[PDB]
């Protein structure tokens, strides 16, 4: 069964005595029904909807990396509402292994 | 007992009261709940406790009611549904005074057994 | 085109003509009538009344109404 | 209804200046919801549905008094003989 | 276009839309029944028109199963998200997907037209001969609908099985539920078609299979060989939805994924060999009855494992997250309701207990708790979970605690009394009844009128 | 007076010992204090095994002790059934044709 | 963003509105179904017919085990039956003064004939 | 289907099957039942009434009828 | 294995359970034989199991039987409490 | 561990129905032997109407 | 024998044959198990 990543004792040693877990808010903000503008026509309302996607949002950490919106299933990865053609580029399921080949490295 | 014997890196509160605090709350207003048990305006942060000063990992707990009414608020500072009360105050008391917990649970169980048996029989 | 990105773009962008919704509700209403109208027609055909009076097939008191 | 100020088990922890924040109250207020008459009406209400769900509607009994009496007489005069506490029940 | 569209997501919407439309007729038929059963004596159906009541129950059962719940759970949600849950773009067989929904509509039009034009008589949704083969042409029309519906079901099953070839990700639990349901259709549908043809042969080709020296019980075996897999075909997609909702809304990985998958597989295998618990009262051999009774109880073992795995998904979830969302409430309500329906199923699995409870309203309540509450609520829960993806609006259902509470209270009022009535005893498929069963029937009737009113509040 | 002595005795005996972890985790570096905050998702407060048993055991005694109390005090035993005497049945069924 | 009906309902506390709605919906359902049977007075629910059923039950000794079990349960503890307190038919509202006078005369005549037969049987 | 709930009997009356049911009545009485298989227009109007009497009473009744 | 958590099987019998695929097959085969054996060895055998004179009496049976036999309860329990229908009316 | 509470709660509530069934069987054994509700030579055939 | 108003009759009522008693006893035998299954599961439906 999965019980999280394994941690070694040395990995828990801080480089400063004042380090504490970062208090970054992972609440993306306050939302409601997407509110369109009467002036926007069909094309521009589509742009408005595409700019309100929660799955395009993320939280930036203190080192510049971002933790994105993540889901257990790919149903939450398409634009909401679902467009006619969703996965133009095949989603990549990344597996990890310890195998390696010499061609990838250079000395 | 998570803070007491399992994990030593989370802030550990002081029990203000082993009973919930009853308070009237209003919809559309935000309330701040003391998570250290040292505020003098319980169950709310007073501006001088650890939560107000952001000391030792203690921070105020934001809360907002959906509707107006009277709600129960945790005094033990460890209820699972904190700031709201769900009975954890009694549970945490039994940990501190297990002999007392036996008396209450026996009495409560005794009443439940009598009523249920009397009606069904 | 941007207009074609979303399926049923007019409805999803909240510009659709309300008549589409009315037809959907009307279609549902007509479907419901297929249970009520034949009931009335069949009752009249075999009895001559659209609907019975409650307990009219049983013996009733003199003052029953 | 201008509820009272319950100091609590430790009065020192309720001794500060509350400002506009609400002050703790007696536990009876929670059960009455500050004597909201509609909570009390919705309360009287709660007991009626419960009663109907487990015992039936006993609000129809005043109208059923006369016809229940006739049923009781019929059982006693013509129904099968009851014994002991069984006489208390009429079908 | 509107009819020429092959997009699977559009077709998924059409399945949901069509099920709601047909649902109204099913609800109307259901409402006609409870109004009539309010008290002894005719209320809305003449004594001289009792044949109509038999048609109402026959259509109520048929429409709700084949035209409402099955398209909703097996055609609607799967066609929308299944290609998305898989990493593929669209359904494998786009043109077949289009014709399947059109076929469902045409069969519906044939059925309702038969109500209007043909004489109205009924033989139950199970169409037991010889009663089914001595009836009027309305029975012929209903057979055409079922056969036509069978074509759509099988081709849709073929469509989903092809996902195994093209799936570019992991087979999630939900995908397994649809795949195994397709397998059940593939193995059970051809048997159904064969026996239905025999019914047509007797009705229309002067066949003598269902007259003396021809065993009428032969039909019951072949029908229920498909009949029980059908109920498991209805519910298995509901299980898949519950697994997704509970995991997603609690931010918890599905526990025992392989146990869940194997439970679904086990149920299908067992569900295909227990059909004869519908035939306890016909007088089967002693050893035959013992076998089916024993294997029927075994179905609870895999079904129980899924229940417990669901419970641990909800346990321990973060308190800060708001738990009043309608989708979450419905998913939790399903566990509570399904357990009631399943436990009563185990009670009526014991054949000696079933002797008293066969053809009684206890059986009605059994399958209503599972289907009318559980399956509907699962379908509602799934649609609510996908509200943002689907994009429908103009309803107040996402956060509506009144609707959830009122629905739960009132549906329980309809069907809990029917358990009690079963021991009293009141037979099924009956219009009149003895005066001493009125109280319980009256309470359920009040429940039925109340539920219909609640539906108007969502708009 | 006696209550205080028994209360102290149970309190001392029930103080939990450190758990025997059934999971592989590292040792926290020495001198590491509080690193998280109180806005973390609340972790349920669970009783220690000894306290849970004592409290749970008391409830079991209570519920069954209450059951015995009801059966012996609140409820009553059936008296012997009334004697069965030979009675006259009705002369005719009320629907017998005359 | 919501119509008046929802803005009104959603403003109140859930446990204030919810119990009222549950009772209100049930009351409306009962009222709606009672509309079609105002003043309907079947003879089988009149006092005369009720007595005749009791006579039949005595002759047929109907449900002797329930009557025995009810007595046994009552002797042991608190036993409450809905049938004891509640009406068994919905037409009780209109049948306060309803009677079948033809049955009354016939039932009285049969009872008189039965008394004669009983005396003859005693011999 | 021939159902008499008090006697614990519910046996389907199927054409072509002469099913056998055995019973032993312990107390006198009249036991009511109803057909328990949908059979047509008047499925609800074919009740089953069985009256159990003393063996001496039955012998006299059988001889007379 | 029967009624056995397979984690115990993995731990205490590593070599035997080294091939998991083969282990799964044995699990199916073993339980298939049990089901087959029950029908033909427990249910089927004709004209057997009717020796009602040889009812098994476990030690718990004798403990309770002797306890009641020592007192008068066993005699009182077996006594027929009533053998007449009507009571005499005084 | 908490699940054990549900097991104990289910066992107790289940045991309530065991006691009711236990008393029911005792009552039934006394019906044909002692209960005056049980009557013989009582029901007479009605005859055809 | 005959249905009576507002009766639960849980498991059956008024047996007249030894087989009828068997049907009622079988249901009563399993009824407490059914309660145990329901109560044990439902008690854990919570966060
Ligand atoms: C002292 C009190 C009495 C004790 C009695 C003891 C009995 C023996 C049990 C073993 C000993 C227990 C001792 C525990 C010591 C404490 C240990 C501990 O760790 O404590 C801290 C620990 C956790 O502390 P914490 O972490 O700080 O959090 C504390 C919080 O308070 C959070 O607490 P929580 O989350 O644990 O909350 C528990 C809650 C959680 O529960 C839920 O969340 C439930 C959610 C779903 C609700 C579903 C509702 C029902 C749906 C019905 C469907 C149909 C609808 C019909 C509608 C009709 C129209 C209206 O559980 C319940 O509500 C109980 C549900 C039980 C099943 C209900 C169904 C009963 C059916 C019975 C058969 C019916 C047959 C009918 C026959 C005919 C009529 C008679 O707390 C506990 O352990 C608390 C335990 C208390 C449980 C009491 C439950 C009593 C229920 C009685 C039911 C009676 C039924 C009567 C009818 C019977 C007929 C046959
Ligand atoms: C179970 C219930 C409770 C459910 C609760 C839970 C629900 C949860 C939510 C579920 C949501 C699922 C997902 C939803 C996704 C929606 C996507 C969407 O909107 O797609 C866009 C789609 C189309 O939008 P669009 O893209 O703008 O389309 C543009 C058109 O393609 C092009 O525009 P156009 O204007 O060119 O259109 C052409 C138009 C041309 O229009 C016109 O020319 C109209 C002229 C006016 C006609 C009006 C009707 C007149 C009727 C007269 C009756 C007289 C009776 C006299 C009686 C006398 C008695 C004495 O029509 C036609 O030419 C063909 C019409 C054929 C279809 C309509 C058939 C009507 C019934 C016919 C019955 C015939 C019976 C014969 C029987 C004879 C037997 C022998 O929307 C719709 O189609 C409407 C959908 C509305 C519902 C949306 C969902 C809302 C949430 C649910 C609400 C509750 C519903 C409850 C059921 C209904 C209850 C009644
Ligand atoms: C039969 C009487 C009928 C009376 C009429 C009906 C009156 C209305 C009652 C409405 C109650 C609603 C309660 C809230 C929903 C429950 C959700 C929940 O549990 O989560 C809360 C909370 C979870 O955290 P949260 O986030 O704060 O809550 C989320 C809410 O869901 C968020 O939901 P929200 O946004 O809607 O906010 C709701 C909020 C605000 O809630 C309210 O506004 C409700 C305030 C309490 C009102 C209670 C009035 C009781 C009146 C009784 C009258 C009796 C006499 C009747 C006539 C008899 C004639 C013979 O709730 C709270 O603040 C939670 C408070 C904890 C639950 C308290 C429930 C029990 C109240 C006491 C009942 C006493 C009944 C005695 C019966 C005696 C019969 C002779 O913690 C728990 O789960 C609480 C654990 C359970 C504690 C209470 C234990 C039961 C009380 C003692 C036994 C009483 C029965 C004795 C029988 C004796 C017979 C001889
Ligand atoms: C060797 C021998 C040789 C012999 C040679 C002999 C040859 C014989 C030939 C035999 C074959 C004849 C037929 C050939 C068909 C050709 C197809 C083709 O190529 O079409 C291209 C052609 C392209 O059209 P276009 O010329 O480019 O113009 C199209 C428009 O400009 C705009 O484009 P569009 O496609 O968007 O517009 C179409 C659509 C646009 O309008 C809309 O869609 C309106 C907006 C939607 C409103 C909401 C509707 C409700 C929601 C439905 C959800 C599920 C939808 C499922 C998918 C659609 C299924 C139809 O409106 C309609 O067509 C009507 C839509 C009807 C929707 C029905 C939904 C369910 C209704 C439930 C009724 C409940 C009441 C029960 C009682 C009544 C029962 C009937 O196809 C069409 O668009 C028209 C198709 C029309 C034929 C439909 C025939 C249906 C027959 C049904 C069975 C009736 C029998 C029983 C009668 C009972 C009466 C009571
Ligand atoms: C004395 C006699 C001795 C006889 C000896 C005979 C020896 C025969 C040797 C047979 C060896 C088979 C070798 C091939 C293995 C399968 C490989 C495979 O399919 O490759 C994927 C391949 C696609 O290639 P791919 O790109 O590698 O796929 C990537 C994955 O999609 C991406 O997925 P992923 O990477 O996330 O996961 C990988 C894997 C994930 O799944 C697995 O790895 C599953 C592994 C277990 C499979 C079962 C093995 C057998 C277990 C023992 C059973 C013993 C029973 C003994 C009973 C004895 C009674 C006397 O995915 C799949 O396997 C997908 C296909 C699953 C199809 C399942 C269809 C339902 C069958 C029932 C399920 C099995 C239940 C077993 C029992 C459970 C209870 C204990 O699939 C296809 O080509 C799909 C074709 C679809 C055709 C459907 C229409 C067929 C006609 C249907 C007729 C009616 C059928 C009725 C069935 C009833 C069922 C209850
Ligand atoms: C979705 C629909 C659905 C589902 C899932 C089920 C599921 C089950 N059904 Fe049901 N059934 C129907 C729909 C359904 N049924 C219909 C429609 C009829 C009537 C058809 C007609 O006559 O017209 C019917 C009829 C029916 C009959 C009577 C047939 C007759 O004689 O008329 C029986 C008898 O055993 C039965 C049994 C079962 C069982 C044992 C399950 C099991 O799958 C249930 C298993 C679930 C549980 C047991 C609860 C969960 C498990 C636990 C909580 C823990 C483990 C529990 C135990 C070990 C007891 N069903
Ligand atoms: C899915 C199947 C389904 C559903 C939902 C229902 C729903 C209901 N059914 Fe049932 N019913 C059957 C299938 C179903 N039924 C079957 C198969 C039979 C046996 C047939 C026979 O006897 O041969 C039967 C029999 C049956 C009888 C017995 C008839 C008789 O023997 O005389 C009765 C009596 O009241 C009844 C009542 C009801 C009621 C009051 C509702 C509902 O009102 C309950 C509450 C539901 C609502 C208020 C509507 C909710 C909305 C939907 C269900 C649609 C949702 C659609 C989408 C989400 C797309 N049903
Ligand atoms: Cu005969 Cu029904
Ligand atoms: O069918 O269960
Ligand atoms: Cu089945
Ligand atoms: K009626
Ligand atoms: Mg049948
Ligand atoms: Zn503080
Ligand atoms: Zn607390």
């Amino acid at each position: 069964i999965y019980e999280g990543q394994t941690v070694q004792e040395s990995e828990l040693i801080p480089q400063e005595d004042d380090w504490v877990i970062e208090e970054t808010n992972f609440c993306l903000g306050r939302n409601c029904y997407v509110r369109f503008r009467e002036e926007d026509d069909l094309a521009r309302r589509a742009l408005h909807q595409m700019d309100s996607q929660l799955n395009k949002m993320h939280t930036r950490l203190r080192d510049g990396t971002v933790i994105p919106y993540m889901s257990f299933h790919p149903d939450e990865m398409v634009d909401r509402p679902a467009p006619i053609h969703t996965f133009s580029e095949k989603p990549l399921l990344k597996w990890t292994w310890d195998e390696t080949y010499e061609e990838a490295y250079d000395d | 007992t998570w803070t007491e014997i399992w994990w030593e890196h989370d802030p550990t509160p002081k029990v203000a009261q082993y009973r919930p605090y009853v308070c009237t709350v209003e919809s559309g207003k935000v309330y701040w709940w003391c998570a250290c048990g040292e505020s003098k305006t319980q169950p709310w942060v007073d501006g001088h406790c650890k939560c107000s000063k952001r000391e030792g990992g203690f921070r105020p707990r934001r809360w907002e009611p959906e509707h107006d009414g009277v709600r129960l608020f945790c005094g033990c500072k460890s209820c699972f549904s904190s700031p709201t009360w769900n009975g954890g105050c009694f549970t945490k008391w039994m940990q501190s005074n297990p002999a007392g917990g036996m008396l209450y649970c026996f009495a409560a169980a005794f009443g439940f057994g009598t009523l249920t048996v009397y009606r069904k029989f | 085109n941007l207009e074609d990105h979303f399926d049923l773009a007019e409805y999803m962008m909240k510009m659709h003509n309300p008549m589409s919704e009315y037809l959907y509700w009307i279609a549902g209403f007509v479907s419901g009538l297929h249970g009520i109208l034949p009931l009335l027609h069949s009752n009249y055909y075999f009895s001559g009344m659209f609907l019975p009076r409650d307990n009219d097939n049983t013996q009733l008191c003199d003052d029953s109404w | 209804y201008t509820p009272s100020f319950e100091r609590g088990l430790n009065p020192e922890l309720t001794s500060g200046d509350y400002g506009d924040m609400p002050k703790p109250q007696p536990l009876i207020d929670f059960f009455t919801q500050n004597r909201n008459p509609w909570f009390g009406f919705a309360m009287f209400c709660g007991f009626n549905f419960l009663w109907w769900a487990f015992f039936g509607a006993w609000q129809i009994r005043p109208l059923w008094a006369s016809q229940r009496k006739s049923l009781a007489e019929a059982d006693r005069l013509y129904g099968p003989t009851k014994y002991g506490v069984g006489k208390k029940y009429i079908n | 276009f509107y009819i020429l569209v092959n997009n699977n997501k559009r077709i998924g919407i059409y399945y949901i839309k069509l099920s709601i439309i047909i649902g109204i007729l099913g609800i109307v038929l259901s409402y006609i029944i409870r109004v009539e059963l309010y008290n002894s004596g005719n209320r809305i159906i003449k004594y001289d028109n009792v044949n109509y009541y038999n048609m109402v129950i026959t259509l109520h059962g048929l429409l709700m199963i084949f035209y409402i719940i099955m398209p909703g759970l097996y055609g609607g949600i799967p066609l929308y998200i299944l290609p998305i849950l898989s990493v593929i773009t669209d359904i494998v067989l786009p043109r077949i997907n289009n014709i399947s929904i059109i076929i469902v509509l045409i069969s519906y039009i044939v059925v309702i037209n038969s109500i209007v034009i043909e004489y109205n008589i009924g033989t139950g949704w199970t169409l037991y001969p010889p009663l089914s083969i001595i009836g009027t042409v309305i029975v012929n029309m209903i057979l055409y609908g079922l056969i036509i519906i069978g074509i759509s079901s099988i081709i849709s099953a073929i469509n989903f099985m092809n996902i195994l070839i093209v799936i570019d990700g992991i087979i999630y639990v939900y995908i397994w539920s649809i795949i195994i349901t397709s397998v059940l259709l593939i193995i059970s549908l051809p048997i159904l078609n064969g026996i239905l043809l025999m019914i047509l042969s007797d009705i229309y080709f002067n066949s003598i299979y269902f007259i003396l020296n021809g065993d009428v019980v032969l039909y019951q075996h072949l029908f229920w060989y498909f009949g029980h897999p059908e109920v498991y075909i209805l519910i298995l997609p509901a299980f898949g939805i519950i697994s997704i909702i509970l995991s997603v809304l609690n931010n918890k990985i599905i526990f025992g994924m392989k146990s869940m998958i194997l439970a679904i597989i086990m149920i299908s295998i067992l569900g295909s060999i227990v059909w004869a618990h519908h035939i306890y009262t016909v007088g089967l051999e002693l050893d035959t009855k013992i076998y089916f009774n024993n294997l029927t109880l075994i179905i609870s073992i895999p079904t129980g494992n899924k229940i417990y795995n669901w419970i641990i998904l909800y346990i321990g979830s973060y308190n800060i997250l708001y738990n009043g969302y309608q989708s979450l409430i419905f998913s939790i309500m399903f566990i509570i309701i399904f357990i009631i329906g399943g436990i009563t199923g185990i009670i009526i699995s014991i054949d000696i207990i079933d002797i008293g409870l066969h053809d009684t309203y206890y059986i009605v309540s059994h399958f209503h708790y599972i289907l009318s509450i559980g399956a509907v609520i699962s379908l509602l829960a799934g649609i609510l979970l996908l509200k943002d993806i689907i994009g429908y609006y103009n309803v107040i259902i996402k956060i509506n605690k009144y609707f959830g509470l009122l629905l739960f209270i009132n549906i329980n009022i309809i069907f809990t009394p029917q358990f009690i009535i079963g021991f009293n005893v009141m037979p099924r498929r009956i219009l009149e009844y003895s005066d001493n069963i009125i109280v319980w029937n009256l309470i359920s009737s009040i429940g039925s009128i109340s539920t219909i009113l609640i539906l108007l509040s969502i708009f | 007076a006696v209550r205080s002595q028994i209360e102290a005795a149970v309190y001392k005996w029930t103080r939990p010992r450190p758990p025997r972890l059934g999971v592989a985790v590292p040792r926290s570096p020495p001198g590491t204090g509080i690193l998280f905050h109180t806005n973390m998702q609340t972790i349920r407060y669970s009783l220690s095994p000894k306290v849970w048993v004592l409290v749970t055991g008391a409830a079991l005694v209570g519920v069954f002790s209450g059951q015995r109390f009801a059966q012996t005090v609140l409820l009553s035993k059936n008296p012997p059934n009334p004697p069965r005497y030979r009675e006259k049945p009705p002369v005719r069924h009320p629907h017998t044709p005359d | 963003d919501f119509p008046w009906r929802w803005g009104f309902v959603a403003e109140k506390p859930f446990w204030v509105g919810a119990p009222i709605l549950v009772l209100g919906v049930l009351c409306l359902g009962h009222i709606i179904q009672t509309m079609g049977q105002i003043g309907v007075r079947p003879k089988r629910y009149t006092p005369e017919w009720v007595e005749a059923t009791k006579e039949r039950e005595r002759a047929e000794n109907t449900n002797p085990i329930t009557r025995y079990l009810d007595r046994r349960r009552a002797e042991r503890g608190p036993y409450y039956l809905m049938s004891n307190v509640l009406p068994y038919h919905p037409h009780f509202l209109w049948m306060r003064n309803s009677h079948d006078y033809e049955a009354a005369e016939a039932l009285a005549a049969r009872r008189e004939k039965d008394r004669e037969l009983a005396a003859k049987l005693e011999a | 289907s021939w159902s008499v709930p008090s006697l614990g009997i519910k046996c389907d009356a199927t054409p072509g099957r002469l099913v056998k049911i055995n019973t032993f009545i312990q107390r006198e009485g009249v036991f009511y039942g109803q057909c328990s298989e949908l059979c047509g227009t008047l499925h609800a109007f074919m009740p089953i009434v069985v009256e159990a009497v003393s063996p001496e009473a039955f012998a006299a009744h059988a001889k007379k009828w | 294995s029967i009624f056995t958590p397979m984690d115990w099987m993995f731990y205490y019998f590593p070599n035997y359970s080294r091939d998991k695929v083969a282990l799964m097959a044995r699990q199916i085969k073993i339980h298939f034989a049990i089901g087959f054996a029950l029908v033909f060895l427990v249910y089927h055998p004709p004209y057997k199991g009717a020796d009602y004179g040889n009812f098994h009496k476990s030690p718990l049976y004798w403990y309770k039987y002797n306890q009641l036999e020592r007192s008068g309860q066993l005699q009182e329990n077996l006594r027929i409490k009533r053998d007449w229908f009507y009571d005499e009316d005084p | 561990r908490d699940w054990l509470i549900g097991v104990m709660l289910g066992m107790y509530l289940g045991n309530l129905c065991v006691q009711q069934h236990r008393q029911y069987r005792v009552d039934m054994k006394l019906f044909y032997l002692e209960a005056p509700e049980h009557k013989i030579n009582w029901v007479k055939p009605r005859g055809d109407l | 024998d005959i249905p009576w108003p507002a009766r639960t009759d849980w498991g059956g009522h008024d047996p007249a044959t030894p087989f009828a008693e068997l049907m009622i006893n079988t249901h009563s035998m399993f009824w407490p198990v059914a309660i145990f299954i329901y109560v044990s599961a439902i008690y854990m439906v919570k966060k």
